[PDB]
């Protein structure tokens, strides 16, 4: 658990994400927030791994944004795809300017 | 208060990218993860947290509660296929 704690994303940023989808004045318990912070770390690893596999299967060393988009299907979170595509579109629009 | 409706800026994450990259870097099989890839992985993580919190909250709402407890988060991972990858963490 020492490793999970060193990798953990900031408690306040995660908390804001949590409360952002709950009614006003909803509370979130101690060990619940930590449960979700840790789950978030594993989700990064989970999606990264699946994306790396798709990169490897394409005989590429660089894990590319399209590997991430196709990894959503493999890890069965295809409902994130529309939003990620939107971010990707915006990212390379801003880039070219 | 703002005078109009809320407008999201896409192409940015609210997460600290350096921290997300540190987790990404732990993967022994990845040679290099591009910045664009890191951004998308970061946004997916935001969406993931929102999803987990929503399902945890719905469980709480069933027992007429206003807040999320640890066992709400646990029961979600216990019952929902999409959260199978968390099974080790919660010792189900």
């Amino acid at each position: 658990t020492s490793e999970l704690d060193d990798l953990a994303l900031p408690r306040s940023i995660i908390m804001r994400l949590v409360k952002g989808v709950l009614p006003e004045k909803s509370l979130v318990q101690k060990e619940a927030l930590k449960a979700m912070i840790n789950s978030a770390t594993l989700f990064v690893s989970f999606l990264t791994s699946a994306s790396g596999e798709i990169a490897t299967n394409n005989n590429r060393k660089i894990l590319m944004p399209q590997d991430v988009l196709n990894a959503l299907d493999e890890i069965e979170y295809p409902e994130f795809s529309k939003t990620l595509k939107k971010h990707l579109e915006a990212y390379e629009l801003a880039l070219k300017e | 208060g703002p005078l109009g409706s809320m407008e999201k800026t896409y192409g940015k994450t609210v997460l600290p990218l350096s921290r997300v990259k540190r987790i990404i870097k732990q993967d022994e099989d990845v040679h290099y993860c591009s910045n664009a890839s890191a951004l998308l992985i970061s946004v997916a993580t935001e969406l993931f947290v929102e999803k987990l919190a929503t399902e945890a909250y719905q469980l709480a709402k069933l027992q007429k509660r206003k807040g999320i407890r640890y066992r709400d988060v646990e029961d979600v991972v216990r019952k929902d296929d999409q959260f199978e990858f968390l099974s080790d963490l919660f010792s189900i």
